[PDB]
């Protein structure tokens, strides 16, 4: 194998990305080319580049190696998951319902199926119903509130800000080192803004700003956090002037930023 | 003389125990409760994190806890394989006995740790939770409303370091440029 | 007013909108005289913080251009999404002070499953701040042939990300605020 | 004659090998250096030994032969007279309990 | 060190071990078999021993990973 | 996906996972140590008291190789400094001599 490319794709896949159209194109090409030089890995390996067609849809070879697996897969729910994926590709919405809901009647594990289920219920933009669904389902779900993250994303897209920043917090907790996610929940309360907002928000915001000494987003972030959230013109010039000296401190690092920008 | 012809049995037993490990591994290889358990883990983790959680967030979680814990407690209101793994010792014992210094049993007791390590290149080998939840949660929520004050305090302590340290942050960014 | 801007900006905007896997993004549009635009950011994508810095970058880069603030050429999600949201609503409402003659733009987004190349350029004039769909003649894709040609090109060329933004400068501190070069 | 006397009496023959006994015949006192048989069958018979007593015996590599004591009377009165797995298993149960 | 070179030098260590095996064969042979017990550590053998030790060293080194 | 563009140009603080990782690295290192120990044993065949001495020297070279992985990161990319070098090889010493045990191949150990 071009084991260089082998590990490269192991990573790319493992990187858990979705910029797979042309990249994964080259990939699946090389897969079809040197699966011989590959061996056991292909057992799911090409799948990665393959699942690009899942999006992309060079469905001929896709379904072909797919059935190759569906046989090699000696008939398990995972091939059925690929099957729900294809029914999606086939736009077989209610037929995908048939298939997926059936697997449910058989296997309850991969809510990724149900993920697509709600995602289809609202795929065209029916967000509200499938959203209440996703609510009861996260209630059924237990784990990667990353899921619940995107859920709340839709929610605060509908301005469900309260529970939104709530979950933002909860997540960052589950992500004890949620540096960029600190930035996120920071920006969440920013979108909120406000006094107690200012407190918790700028707290996490600068906490990471420090923690991410490269997060210039967070720079202006905790900055405006203090500078505006509670700081509405009624701001108390004791604490306002204190945070304003700190804002000058920001601005000093910012003149330095303009300098390193000259650099 | 006959040295090796009996010696090699050592390596025999070695790879044999190797087979025991790997094979027997394959052999041992040969939902509502789960979701609830996941929730219980999350709750314990929540207590564990507490300190990281900010006081406003802690308070909101504390309100959720007070409503539950009581609510949570309300909601959650043979030797076959051992003998199997053991008997092989006796089988090999009788085997080597027929295959009779004591270095046999010696190296037998000996090799295990090192070998198995290098062998794999690795080791090669409901109501009570509810009550605990109510009790612990209510104590934990008091402990972490104090942790919560500490979480918020972090902001204030951080503030001065961050304020002065902003020029140093610019330096750090430029260094990581 | 009659204006022919380089929709190559909005072209790449929608290109990433798909590229961001069929994902809706943030997008702006303004100039002293409409020549280009700016896909603002990636998705639901201008915070009180970020929208604030947006206006900041606006005053500056348009000060860096002597420009005239107009509004947002952004990207919704639905297969044929043309109506705005309370987000885009307040966007246009605030931008009503930015410029005199508020209008709106539209395009289909069926690429949720698909990977399209159709010329979707549509115009809905925000008359009285209400995006009343102008005469479909006004809702046109100028050089729709060359338009879809360059579209499929950048698609295959993957140049959807060949441009940068202050949000890219945000999504990456050192990143450029426009990728002001030809890409 | 007691002072030198025969060798017989309530005799007996365990292993006397029909037509084969005296083949490799052994019977005596070490001692009372003389053989005693009766070839017509081999039936142990000797003579000429002092009185008092002596034990005598009959032997050959055949699988049935033996001794008998004889007490000789000056009166000539014929007198006489006559698991590795187990260790390993003990080791194993203790080791299993220790691992447990 | 290089990982392919790591496996190779580990094999080289085993090979030096076997060389020493034949060497010790000849040594004990001279000692008892040849009844010439002056079979001290052959300078060649001692040098091979040190070299094998160093081979093992660099081996584990690359074997860090 | 969610925070797709996150793209962490750096992971979080040192983690006990990787700590244990480097630790077991040192473990298998000590394994190789005991190996070379029995090796040198055979190279000399001696159960002589100088045995444990060469074993000491070995562990010395072990800490020295640890040094060879320096990168100036003595504490930096390798949390502690001293106790790491203090690699508690006692039991494997047993192993090492057990290694030395097979070294007996010439005449040595009974």
């Amino acid at each position: 194998t071009w084991e260089e490319m082998r590990d490269k794709m192991r990573k790319w896949r493992e990187e858990n990305s979705r910029n797979s159209e042309q990249i994964v194109e080259v990939g699946e090409e090389l897969i079809n080319e040197y699966a011989s030089k590959l061996g056991d890995d292909i057992w799911i390996i090409y799948e990665q580049v393959m699942i690009a067609a899942l999006d992309y849809g060079r469905d001929d070879l896709a379904l072909f190696c797919l059935q190759e697996l569906r046989r090699q897969f000696p008939g398990s729910h995972r091939v059925k998951r690929l099957t729900g994926m294809r029914f999606e590709a086939m736009e077989r919405y209610d037929d995908a319902i048939q298939l997926y809901d059936r697997i449910l009647q058989e296997d309850p594990t991969n809510t990724a199926a149900r993920k697509r289920k709600i995602a289809i219920r609202k795929a065209q933009g029916k967000n509200v119903e499938a959203i209440r669904e996703l609510n009861e389902y996260l209630e059924q779900f237990v784990g990667d509130q990353e899921a619940w993250h995107e859920l709340a994303e839709l929610y605060i897209n509908e301005h469900d800000y309260a529970k939104a920043a709530f979950c933002l917090e909860e997540l960052m907790m589950t992500n004890p080192h949620n540096h960029l996610y600190c930035q996120q929940y920071a920006e969440v309360k920013y979108t909120q803004g406000g006094l107690e907002n200012l407190e918790l928000s700028r707290k996490y915001f600068a906490q990471a700003l420090k923690l991410n000494n490269r997060n210039m987003r967070a720079l202006f972030g905790l900055y405006m956090s203090a500078s505006h959230i509670a700081s509405n013109p009624k701001a108390s010039a004791k604490t306002k002037k204190d945070n304003m000296k700190y804002a000058s401190w920001a601005a000093s690092q910012i003149n330095r930023a303009y300098q390193f920008a000259g650099r | 003389n006959i040295r090796l012809w009996v010696v090699l049995p050592i390596v025999i037993i070695t790879f044999f125990v190797g087979m025991i490990r790997h094979y027997v591994s394959i052999l041992l290889q040969s939902q509502e409760q789960v979701s609830d358990s996941q929730v219980l883990i999350r709750s314990r983790v929540l207590r564990e994190n507490g300190k990281y959680i900010p006081k406003q967030s802690f308070l909101t979680r504390k309100y959720y806890f007070n409503n539950p814990e009581d609510g949570f407690f309300k909601k959650t209101k043979m030797m076959k394989g051992n003998v199997t793994n053991v008997l092989p010792m006796i089988l090999i014992g009788g085997w080597i006995n027929m295959t009779f210094s004591a270095s046999w049993y010696f190296l037998n007791v000996f090799g295990l740790r090192s070998i198995y390590s290098l062998i794999l290149g690795q080791d090669n080998a409901m109501p009570a939770d509810t009550n605990k939840a109510f009790k612990t949660e209510w104590e934990a929520l008091e402990l972490t409303d104090h942790q919560w004050a500490l979480d918020d305090v972090e902001e204030e302590l951080m503030a001065k370091d961050l304020h002065f340290e902003g020029m140093f942050k610019k330096e750090l960014q430029t260094s990581i440029f | 007013g009659e204006v022919e801007i380089s929709a190559l900006a909005y072209v790449k905007m929608c290109l990433h909108a798909a590229r961001y896997p069929h994902a809706a993004v943030n997008g702006l549009f303004l100039a002293p005289c409409l020549t280009d635009c700016v896909p603002l950011f990636h998705s639901h994508l201008a915070l009180s913080v970020m929208l604030e810095v947006a206006l900041n970058q606006v005053d500056v880069w348009g000060a860096q251009a002597g420009l005239v603030v107009a509004g947002y050429y952004h990207a919704n999600a639905a297969v044929n999404d043309q109506s705005p949201g309370p987000l885009a609503l307040k966007i246009a409402g605030r931008i009503a002070e930015f410029f005199p003659d508020a209008v709106l733009i539209m395009l289909d987004n069926q690429k949720l499953v698909p990977q399209p190349r159709v010329p979707p350029v549509i115009v809905l004039e925000n008359q009285g701040l209400r995006w009343v769909p102008k005469d479909k003649n006004l809702v046109m894709w100028r050089d729709w042939e060359e338009s879809r040609q360059m579209v499929g090109a950048l698609l295959e060329d993957r140049a959807h990300q060949h441009l940068v933004d202050f949000d890219c400068h945000l999504d990456d501190i050192r990143q450029d605020w426009t990728n002001q070069r030809l890409n | 004659i007691g002072d030198r006397f025969k060798i017989e009496g309530r005799a007996v023959v365990p292993g006397v090998k029909p037509q084969d006994w005296i083949s490799a015949a052994r019977v005596l006192v070490d001692g009372e250096e003389h053989v005693g048989f009766l070839k017509t069958d081999g039936s142990f018979v000797v003579h000429d030994i002092p009185s008092g007593s002596y034990v005598v015996e009959v032997v050959s590599p055949a699988y049935r032969f033996d001794p008998v004591r004889v007490d000789i009377t000056s009166k000539g009165k014929m007198r006489a007279r006559y698991m590795n797995p187990m260790v390993m298993m003990m080791v194993l149960p203790l080791l299993i309990f220790v691992l447990l | 060190m290089a990982p392919s070179l790591w496996k190779g030098l580990v094999g080289i260590g085993l090979f030096a071990l076997a060389h020493a095996a034949f060497s010790a064969a000849q040594h004990r042979s001279y000692m008892r078999l040849t009844e010439k017990e002056d079979e001290s550590l052959p300078i060649d053998i001692v040098l091979q021993t040190l070299l094998a030790f160093a081979v093992t060293c660099y081996g584990i080194v690359h074997i860090a990973g | 996906m969610a925070a797709v563009v996150a793209k962490r140009e750096g992971p979080p603080f040192i983690s006990e996972a990787a700590v244990r990782g480097n630790a077991a690295v040192l473990d298998y290192c000590r394994t190789s140590v005991s190996a070379l120990s029995g090796a040198t044993a055979g190279i000399l065949g001696l159960t002589g008291l100088y045995g444990f001495i060469f074993y000491l020297l070995a562990s010395v070279l072990l800490s020295l190789l640890l040094i060879l992985k320096a990168g100036r990161r003595w504490n930096k990319y390798f949390k502690s400094r001293r106790p790491l070098f203090t690699g508690g090889l006692i039991g494997g010493l047993f192993t090492y001599v057990l290694f030395w045990t097979f070294l007996y191949g010439m005449v040595h150990v009974y």
